[PDB]
């Protein structure tokens, strides 16, 4: 009610361009509203759209003025340029001021996630499946990292099986090159082994971790890969299928509040409970970088499962195992 | 006492810090607080301005600064879009 | 938004107290770490000297960089323009000693800022590894020496006279260096607050020989302190008052700094200090001896 009045107040264009039908969604990096799309409005313009391929109702999406205009940039040029089918959400224009900005991104229709959550057949789940794997090859084969996947981000529709990605303003791309041309009492240290206390006897010796490595830690906690969770210096491709992974994990477990965790620390000892931390020292000792758990309580081996096998068996967090996209779709998941 | 840090293989790199005891209040023993994840735990009882590099705590305090309406003003980095957008 | 590493001295102030409903209110201040923290990056980030335009203190950062300077010459006046610091200002005259670190600290982490969120070049290295300093230089005015009073003791001053005299450096301790004279074990002792702790016991579990360290002097690691003469000059003088000289202590970098004649204005922290009676006793005195400790000089 008031929206459409401050809108059209900081905007008056918009209230000669569209009438603004209602507000669809909130998120905490914008806001969505739903617009009746029917001006001129070419058709061509507004064709070979996931949604019907005419002219109808387009979301605008109003974009917080505190982000970057780099950030907003380099989203607002994904959608034009690498994402023009195969699933994905289409960008035609645009309307900017000068301080905030609005996309204009057809409108999808959904429903809510947490209601289908725990009644839906596995058919369903296999067709989700077949094309959030399909969009990801796509996006792979453009060669950019979603790197924040998460139910919201891809809206769905039961009705039309629609399905589409939104709420990815965290992708970005890998290294895409590399180049080698060439190839007693001394102090706190003595805190359990030496490299316990280096820190502390000095005085905050170095920094590297958070001022020469200081990688890319931005996401969902939760859903980010070993790789990340050890602020690692090189990753290349799976972190979007760890997250997958995750998500069949979550599907596949009928309880709404799969993880809590807020922190990087409690992350890690979540992953320790789920599974051994043995395997997580040596998968964090193989990365490159060193791991020591010398916490006594807990450190039981954990239960690992006290169609569900073939399932729980494809979460392997090294570069040397695990497989593309189309190879998952390659299991049995398409029955007629 | 019990304790978790991860490390350098050669400590070059500085390490990262997870000094943790399930009985944190008395940092001795104790069996109220839990680090882990609880199967069930429900609850049942059984802003940064990057544009204007300024912490804030009201968006509309933010926008009469000066230095937020200096930069509305200027329009040179608008270019980018358009460009794509008459394309 | 940034990185951050604290310092030694950060650390030594941790201590919190209650009252403060942000926490931390260090006992017998006001200061508050987060607020003073956060206050100050505001202010470096957006000023202006109403070339009023530019980024004033973006680009003396930007130039310190470039050139490999570690010491920022910070008028105290200017705090009192912007909105923020308008209680900054008053914090900082009133208690210098816990202020400058946390000044020195932002400036730290605001460098390591600017150079990452930029990807100018990735050696970060030095500039992580070095220190930096802030030094005030206009602070309000005063009445002269002979006007303040004991309670103005660990204040923000400044002072003009002319220079007479100057003491040579003096080695300073810093680390003492002891030796075990049964076993060749050799340990390192910082001194804390002017007193060192020498060891009473071989820290080996060979060697536990009680009482067998003995302190090498030259093996040590000293600093530079000097002593200068100073004959003030008040703007305002009181009925019937004459000169006096003034003691002032100048440290690390600025030793050297002055020679006699020259016509100077100082700014520095008030002091006090007992005198012992006597070198074969170890009384005191009830009357304490004051003098300056320099911070900046124009
Ligand atoms: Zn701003
Ligand atoms: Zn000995």
């Amino acid at each position: 009610k008031e929206e459409m009045i401050q809108l059209y107040h900081d905007l008056p264009g918009i209230e000669n361009e569209y009438k603004l039908i209602d507000k669809i969604g909130e998120g905490t990096f914008s806001s969505v509203y739903k617009a009746k799309d029917i001006t001129g409005k070419i058709t061509k313009k507004f064709a070979s759209h996931f949604w019907n391929y005419g002219s109808n109702y387009v979301a605008l999406k109003k974009i917080y003025v505190t982000s970057s205009p780099q950030r907003i940039y380099n989203e607002l040029n994904l959608l034009y340029i690498m994402t023009g089918s195969s699933r994905v959400a289409p960008l035609c224009d645009a309307k900017r001021v000068r301080d905030q900005v609005i996309a204009v991104l057809p409108y999808y229709p959904h429903e809510e996630f947490r209601t289908f959550y725990r009644d839906l057949p596995i058919k369903g789940i296999k067709k989700y499946i077949w094309e959030l794997l399909r969009a990801l090859k796509f996006v792979h084969s453009k060669g950019i990292i979603h790197r924040d996947i998460k139910p919201t981000n891809f809206l769905f529709n039961l009705e039309l099986g629609r399905g589409v990605l939104v709420d990815f303003g965290l992708a970005e791309a890998q290294m895409d090159y590399k180049s080698m041309i060439s190839s007693i009492q001394n102090g706190k240290v003595v805190h359990l082994n030496n490299v316990n206390g280096v820190d502390l006897t000095k005085g905050y010796p170095k920094n590297e971790t958070r001022r020469i490595k200081r990688a890319n830690r931005a996401g969902t906690r939760g859903f980010r890969a070993p790789e990340v969770l050890m602020k690692c210096g090189a990753q290349s491709t799976k972190i979007d299928i760890w997250s997958v992974g995750v998500i069949l994990l979550s599907l596949l477990g009928r309880r709404f509040p799969m993880f809590q965790s807020l922190d990087d620390a409690d992350s890690l000892l979540e992953l320790c409970t789920i599974f051994g931390w043995k395997e997580l020292r040596k998968c964090a000792a193989l990365h490159g970088l060193g791991f020591e758990a010398s916490g006594l309580i807990w450190d039981k081996p954990n239960g690992y499962s006290n169609c569900f096998q073939v399932l729980e068996q494809c979460f392997e967090m090294d570069p040397q195992k695990r497989s593309s996209a189309e190879d998952l779709l390659k299991t049995p998941f398409f029955n007629e | 006492y019990p304790h978790v840090y991860l490390y350098d293989l050669w400590q070059t790199w500085a390490p990262i810090i997870t000094l943790e005891w399930k009985p944190q209040e008395l940092t001795n023993l104790d069996e109220l607080p839990y680090p882990i994840l609880k199967i069930g735990s429900f609850g049942r009882c059984p802003g940064y301005c990057e544009n204007c590099r300024v912490k804030y705590e009201s968006l509309e305090q933010h926008i009469v600064s000066e230095k937020h309406l200096s930069f509305a003003e200027n329009d040179l980095n608008f270019e980018a879009i358009d460009s794509l957008i008459e394309n | 938004r940034s990185g951050v590493n604290t310092l030694d001295t950060s650390s030594s102030s941790a201590p919190p107290s209650e009252a403060s409903e942000p926490l931390r209110i260090i006992w017998g201040t006001n200061v508050s770490i987060q607020e003073c923290t956060t206050n100050f990056r505001n202010f470096l980030m957006s000023f202006k000297y109403k070339t009023d335009e530019e980024l004033y203190y973006i680009k003396q950062l930007n130039e310190m960089r470039e050139l490999g300077t570690s010491n920022l010459n910070l008028d105290a006046r200017n705090l009192l323009a912007y909105k923020q610091t308008e209680d900054l200002y008053h914090q900082l005259l009133n208690y210098p000693q816990e202020v400058i670190s946390i000044m020195d600290q932002t400036i730290k982490d605001c460098m390591v800022s600017l150079i990452v969120d930029n990807n100018l070049d990735y050696d970060l290295d030095e500039i992580e590894t070095k220190f930096y300093k802030v030094r005030p230089y206009n602070v309000g005015s005063c009445k002269g020496m002979r006007e303040l009073n004991p309670n103005d003791i660990d204040k923000l001053i400044n002072l003009k006279g002319l220079v007479l005299r100057s003491t040579p450096v003096i080695p300073d301790m810093k680390v003492a260096f002891f030796k075990c004279n049964v076993c060749d074990h050799t340990m390192a002792v910082e001194i804390d607050r002017g007193v060192i702790q020498e060891p009473a016991r071989c820290e080996r579990i060979d060697c536990n020989e009680p009482n067998s360290m003995s302190l090498i002097h030259n093996r040590c690691s000293f600093a530079d302190k000097q002593v200068i003469k100073l004959q003030e000059t008040p703007d305002f003088v009181p009925d019937g008052q004459t000169p006096h000289s003034i003691s002032l202590c100048v440290y690390d970098e600025l030793v050297d700094s002055c020679r006699a004649g020259d016509r100077i204005e100082v700014t520095g922290t008030f002091r006090s200090i007992p005198i012992r009676a006597n070198s074969r006793q170890r009384v005191l005195k009830s009357l304490y001896k004051t003098y300056v400790d320099v911070v900046h000089v124009k």
